[PDB]
């Protein structure tokens, strides 16, 4: 029978796959920790063999018909295996798409904007332009950096995007998807028992529904930020107008976190930073991970493996091997879990360690599941589980409990307000940009936006949704979205929006589980074993079950809810309402200085 | 004033009593200890009335359970005094001593 | 899971509901037996609490979705609970509809027609006009009573009906029904396993199909009645014409039973009445109920409860408490079954006692079932089960067996013929009136009949279906149907037609079960335990199963059949055919004097 044949095929596949995947992951780890040409070539062969085996199994797997398979776990495993991805197209088309992707990656990596009338001062984005966006207060210098990078990247990348969209559309249609946007929205598709069914088309409306609720808080935040920037820039920002694109503290306006010194509520009150306390007590990276482990055992999740301590790098090696600065959590397979982080003794690294350990715990929980189902329920869940631990770690109660913060510390309202505003600038601010960018990409892939009117649509939506106006008029020869890293390198962007909703929903569910009686932002989930079990039920599942079922398992709801997000920011929202009474909340679409 | 348990998570073991009044959680959402939809208080009231049918009238039940253990048995039925006859040859059973 | 949640919700509901329903029923009984202001107010509070609880549970029950519930009994219970009825409309519309219903009820109760040229002689319908319709032989007095009540009621009630139809249509549409007629036809809808499915639309065609078979017997009866009335009224009735509306022995022509002295086949032969025999032997109401109980135990149904004997009233109390004359069988709940009947020592009361005891037995059998399913399979079944017992009780074999009728009694053909004619006048005669009235109401609710042509349609159908002509022409300002009690007080009328079909079908099935070898009308089901079990299988079910399944359980058919009705009246039908040979059978639509 077909189902038994599929079960035997999956049984053979899991044993062969786990070994090949471990070899590929180990080679990738060996390159990442010890960067060299030989480790890179070894990684290349390991990845090539693993990819070739995966495609060969996928081609055999496609012969099976899903109609006569009744058991959901086997059907889900076959669905995961049967995703051809880029292999659906012909060799010529696949090679052309790969060439376009590689040239886009190299051109973005090597992007150059240079000073007019000062030829020697030519700046790359990664070493210096980002520093200019984060720190510089000069209007003209920011205008130059934004316009120059926009002009060079957009003019070079506009044809490449024009054929990139067509090739992605062909690949998606070849894979029985309406457009590339539908292919991205497929990741959230869940097929399951009645009432757990989720559709790709549904996701857009769900995002819009969440956005409408988020919109008053964003509008109040935008008005407050606009007033503070107006204080910083006296005549270049209008009271009723949108914010200029180059004054948002980032190259693209993705994060508003760099506007915090300009937009601080209380300059006099210090931050909750505990780096100096770590310096005084002689803390090190090993202690940081041990404290994170203590938190995870205290909440009731299992202890870290011996292999994790033995094989991971938690410090810069300083023995002559090049390393990647970025913290990454690796699930190599066969019970091997590692973290690559160059940990300095700071509060931010401590939170990052909690986030990466959360990733490792998430990976560890679903190790029991079969190989194809050893993944997150969706892209958002994996980031969200780390983010909730990062939220819990940063609370003043947690810092006092572990002795980082003094026992006699007084928590006034003002520190809560400025901390919440910083969290909003990092977290709330990114959401309109994420929604607008994803909506633009989906409509471009769909063809709802006409080909020759792309720029004209995008700024309008930025005027409509983000409430940010262009500093200078841009015609259609520009490709203004393509300057972002995620779009130029073919990465989905809706995961951050889903991550943001899931993070607060999970945090409220755990706090209700832990019987916390106070404000959500002050909540700590330490020493609440029932909350750990409630979380662990979702963590064990992986993607074996529909993501709606996992969401119901933690929060009791089957869809995205932003009521926890509003609940988290409620004191800040009240404060923003209190201080915006004189001012006008909202923006006008037409360009105002 | 007569109550019964209508809802319990698991069946009772023999000779077990549960006095808990905790709200019975039949749904995924936590009850939170306040009655709410899909959350029902376990103990229901037997609203006895004189005009009810014979099936529903209140009945008092006493269950007698007898157990034997390695310890000497100290609950036994009544001992017959009978009567005492003297000066004749009679079979005598005095405190379990026979002759 | 949804099904488990529904099961727990139903379990909680049954325990709460049974207690509240018993309190409401007990308060209603206390008012009915002991009429006073305090019992009425107590009944009002008890009904208010029960109704409020029922609506609150119904609103919670509507949240459940029936698609994911597989088990039929839970789905049927939820379907019964989810019927909002009149609560679907808004408060203003519901209040207006309630006001219209209350004013209609009071105006019908207080309806007044008064003698022209004799002002003092003003007559209400309930004390005296009905007596005039039953007994008076004068053509002019009957014409006056019919026309005067028609004029007063129709002129007052025509606007009230005009908005009543619209409000009922709004309520039905609010409940996902096409019209109010479909809402009434919903009661016969059965959803179940294949081949047991019954639809609302099907019912109309089924009624028409039954009617066509009934139509020759009705035509022969109409011709015989017309000839006898022609003998009574020499020149006012035409041989080929329809009967006048006011000569049918009733106010509306609903029952032809009052025409029996005029239309008697054999005047010389006495009736089968045994009232005098009861008087001679000193029988009382307690003996009448005991004999009924003896019949029920003999057929194999269970004995009456001790509570039934202790709490019921079977006699006029005569201690100063007002009572309702009408016999009613009460299922209070929790195994409490009572009968309120002011029983006089007569044959009619004896048959009525059998009918009410049949109702009580029907209520007792389905007591095992859950609270929502403790009802009849449909409206017709509950009346039919009592009616079959009434049919069996009245037979000469049953009267001889219990000593009411002498052992040496001779049953000639003539007594069978006149008794069958009386049964036909009560039972066969009502069927065209019932079908025509229900068809008119259904078409009016549907909108098939135009709003301004209502009266013109109704008389035509009475000419077409009933074969009864109006004495005087009526324009559209009149509302001639509304004079009837059931239509003015929002009661379904098709139940009598279904009751009539079911009663004969059940009687034939029991007689075949009991192996009776004679004519159906003479059949007695006494001392046939197998027939009692066959009946009891239907009685135990209640409405847990589809009514088609219950009908198959008793008669072996899944639909209404009038072949038992023809079989019951077959000697009478042959006699009517024999005596109508000279006369013309049938009526002419055009008005003939
Ligand atoms: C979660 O549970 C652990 C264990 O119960 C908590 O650690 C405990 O924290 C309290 C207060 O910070 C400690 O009490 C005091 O500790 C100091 C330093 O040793 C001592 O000088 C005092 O006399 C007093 O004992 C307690 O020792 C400590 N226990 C352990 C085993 O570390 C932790 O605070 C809890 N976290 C939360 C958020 O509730
Ligand atoms: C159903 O069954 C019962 C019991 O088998 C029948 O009652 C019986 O009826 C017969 C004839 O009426 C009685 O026979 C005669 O009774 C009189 C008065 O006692 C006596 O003087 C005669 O010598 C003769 O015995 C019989 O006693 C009576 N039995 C009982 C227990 O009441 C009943 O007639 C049956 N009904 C039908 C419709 O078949
Ligand atoms: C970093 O990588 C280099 C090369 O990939 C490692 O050097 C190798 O060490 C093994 C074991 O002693 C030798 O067999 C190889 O011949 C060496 N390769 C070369 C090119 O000399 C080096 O050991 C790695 N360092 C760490 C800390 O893992
Ligand atoms: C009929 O009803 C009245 C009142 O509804 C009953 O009278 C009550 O009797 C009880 C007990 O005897 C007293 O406690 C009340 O005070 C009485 N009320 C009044 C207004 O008199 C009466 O007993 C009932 N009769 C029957 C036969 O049930």
């Amino acid at each position: 029978l077909t189902e038994e044949n599929a079960k035997t095929f999956l049984n053979n596949f899991n044993q062969e796959a786990e070994d090949l995947s471990y070899q590929s992951s180990l080679a990738s780890w060996n390159y990442n920790t010890n960067i060299t040409e030989e480790n890179a070539q070894k990684m290349s062969e390991a990845a090539a063999k693993w990819s070739a085996f995966y495609e060969e199994q996928s081609k055999t797997a496609q012969s099976f018909s899903l109609q006569e398979i009744q058991t959901p776990i086997i059907k889900r495993q076959l669905q995961a295996l049967q995703q051809s991805g880029s292999s659906a197209l012909s060799a010529d088309k696949n090679k052309q798409l790969n060439t376009i992707l590689n040239t886009m990656s190299t051109i973005y990596s090597t992007g150059k904007v240079c000073n007019p009338k000062n030829p020697q001062e030519c700046l790359l984005l990664e070493p210096g332009l980002d520093e200019i966006m984060a720190t510089s207060t000069d209007y003209n210098s920011r205008l130059w950096a934004w316009e120059g990078w926009r002009a060079e990247v957009g003019k070079q990348l506009r044809p490449l995007y024009e054929e990139y969209v067509v090739l992605k559309n062909e690949m998606a249609r070849a894979n029985n998807y309406n457009d590339y946007g539908d292919y991205w929205r497929g990741d959230y598709e869940a097929e399951g028992a009645d009432g757990y069914n989720y559709n790709r088309n549904q996701l857009i409306e769900d995002v819009e529904r969440t956005f409408a609720e988020i919109k008053p808080l964003y509008e109040h935040l935008h008005a407050y930020v606009r007033r503070k920037l107006m204080d910083t820039y006296p005549s270049y920002i209008s009271p009723t107008g949108c914010l200029p694109a180059h004054l948002l503290g980032d190259m693209w306006g993705r994060f508003w976190t760099n506007l915090y010194p300009l937009t601080v509520p209380f300059a006099q009150k210090p931050n909750i930073d505990v780096t100096d306390a770590m310096m005084n007590q002689g803390w090190d990276a090993e202690r940081i991970f041990q404290e994170a482990e203590k938190f995870f055992v205290s909440v009731g999740l299992p202890h870290m493996t011996q292999g994790f301590w033995a094989n991971s790098m938690l410090t810069e090696p300083a023995d002559g091997r090049k390393v990647v600065c970025h913290p990454t959590a690796w699930d190599l397979g066969h019970g091997d879990f590692r973290i690559k982080m160059c940990t300095k003794v700071t509060m931010d690294n401590f939170l990052t360690a909690h986030h990466e350990m959360g990733h490792i715990q998430y990976d560890m929980a679903y190790a029991r599941q079969p190989f194809l189902l050893r993944n997150g329920a969706n892209e958002g869940f994996h980031e969200a589980v780390g983010e909730i631990m990062s939220l819990s770690a940063a609370t003043p109660k947690h810092l006092k409990s572990i002795g980082l913060l003094p026992s006699d510390f007084q928590e006034d309202s003002e520190t809560e307000i400025n901390f919440l505003l910083k969290q909003a600038l990092t977290i709330v601010g990114t959401l309109p940009f994420t929604y607008m960018l994803e909506k633009w990409r989906w409509m471009v892939f769909r063809g709802e936006i006409p080909k020759e009117q792309w720029m004209k649509k995008w700024w309008e939506m930025k005027r409509e949704i983000v409430g940010v106006v262009e500093p200078l008029p841009h015609d259609e020869t520009y490709c203004d979205p393509a300057s972002l890293f995620h779009v130029s390198n073919d990465y989905s962007f809706i995961r951050y929006y889903t991550r943001t909703i899931y993070q607060f929903q999970f945090q409220e569910a755990l706090c209700q589980a832990a019987k916390y009686n106070g404000s959500l932002h002050k909540c700590d989930i330490s020493n609440s074993t029932e909350a750990g079990q409630k979380l662990l039920k979702m963590l064990s599942l992986g993607n074996s079950e529909p993501w709606t079922k996992a969401l119901e398992n933690v929060v009791g709801a089957r869809n995205m809810d932003v009521k926890p997000l509003l609940n988290y920011f409620q004191p800040l929202f009240d404060w923003l309402k209190e201080q915006n009474r004189n001012s006008f909340v909202g923006w006008n679409t037409e360009w105002s200085p | 004033n007569y109550l019964y348990r209508l809802f319990r998570k698991s069946k009772l073991k023999p000779f077990e009593r549960d006095i808990s009044t905790e709200i019975y959680q039949a749904g995924n959402k936590p009850c939170n200890g306040v009655a709410g939809p899909n959350c029902y208080s376990p103990l229901q009231s037997y609203g006895f009335r004189p005009t009810y049918g014979v099936g529903h009238q209140p009945y008092r039940v006493v269950v007698l359970s007898f157990e034997l253990l390695h310890a000497p048995a100290t609950v036994c039925g009544p001992k017959k005094s009978t009567n005492l006859v003297k000066n004749k040859c009679v079979n005598f059973n005095f405190n379990g001593l026979t002759g």
